[PDB]
């Protein structure tokens, strides 16, 4: 029973940096493999990156290779986010969700966060 | 970090166990199992091994084999000995 | 193309079965499988099927998934008039090392 609770929404400006953080609990911190998903309003989800919290292994998307960075903090059991180059159409609700159920042995976005809807504007 | 070394050793051990179970459809397996015993005693439940699932799929993306494969390290090493004798 | 291609919308009536499709390539869906996700209006998408097509906790037996080789399918039998949701197929690409999401079919019950 792993629980993910999502931070509140933050209003940013173009060119600034956003930080979405959700803490996870319900087991050892070593066995967490949460991923960060972007869903712009009106169309479908878009996978951004993921972190496997065991050996600090992060895989980014091809189009977010040089933009997004993901890290983990084992003391507070939180997973962080960072978007260095915020642009006007980078407006979405951001989710964090593990990519599998280790008890069953399968990959799938099993438990999801509430969503941090970062809205860039002027 | 020594705990990162331990978890990388166990992850590599689980991946190599999956690959050896794949390779043997039925002598190098016996010399491999003893190769993962001098290591283990130089270092010296079921839930303990599920936290390694995601890191193992990172390098070996096979749900079926991981499920078929299933203190806890002595249990797995005893399983490896039993498989090597047969 | 190399992503997951899904039809934009499908419409079925009440007390009817719904057949889904999500086709990729030998890496996205054919390799291991595809996961199906239930997203309502303005809600986090709830999972329905793992890659091995297992039922997660909290999801009834009314849903059911499978794979016809290089194409994932999800079947909903006897549509419930409150099942207005968009359904997404995700699949870990092994060549690009990425979860690939489809367009997501929109389900409109007729009643």
């Amino acid at each position: 029973q792993v629980h993910l609770v999502q931070s509140g929404a933050e209003v940013k400006k173009p060119g600034s940096s956003a930080t979405v953080s959700c803490k996870a609990s319900g087991g050892p911190f070593r066995g967490y493999s949460v991923s960060w998903v972007r869903q712009a309003p009106g169309q479908g989800l878009e996978w951004m990156g993921q972190i496997i919290t065991m050996l600090d292994t992060i895989t980014y998307a091809q189009r977010f290779q040089d933009r997004v960075t993901i890290r983990a903090d084992e003391t507070t059991s939180t997973i962080y986010m960072e978007l260095n180059s915020l642009r006007s159409e980078d407006t979405a609700i951001y989710y964090c969700a593990r990519n599998g159920n280790a008890t069953v042995g399968s990959l799938g976005m099993d438990v999801w966060g509430r969503g941090t809807t970062v809205t860039v504007s002027s | 970090k020594f705990h990162n070394f331990f978890e990388m050793w166990v992850t590599y051990l689980l991946t190599e166990t999956i690959t050896w179970k794949d390779k043997l459809k039925t002598v190098c397996f016996d010399k491999w199992v003893k190769q993962k015993e001098d290591e283990w005693n130089s270092i010296k439940i079921n839930i303990y091994f599920e936290s390694f699932f995601f890191h193992v799929m990172k390098k070996l993306n096979k749900e079926a084999k991981w499920n078929k494969l299933m203190d806890a390290i002595e249990l797995l090493l005893e399983y490896l000995k039993e498989k090597s004798t047969i | 193309q190399a992503g997951l291609t899904q039809p934009p919308s499908e419409s079925k009536g009440l007390r009817e079965t719904a057949t889904f499709t999500c086709t990729g390539n030998s890496n996205n869906v054919g390799n291991q499988g595809a996961a199906w996700l239930q997203q309502h209006q303005g809600h986090p998408p709830k999972l329905l099927s793992y890659r091995n097509n297992n039922r997660p906790s909290g999801i009834s037996e009314r849903f059911s998934a499978s794979r016809s080789g290089n194409t994932a399918s999800l079947t909903i039998t006897g549509l419930q008039p409150e099942d207005e949701a968009v359904y997404f197929c995700s699949a870990w690409d092994t060549s690009l090392r990425a979860w690939l999401f489809g367009g997501g079919t929109h389900l409109t019950v007729l009643g």
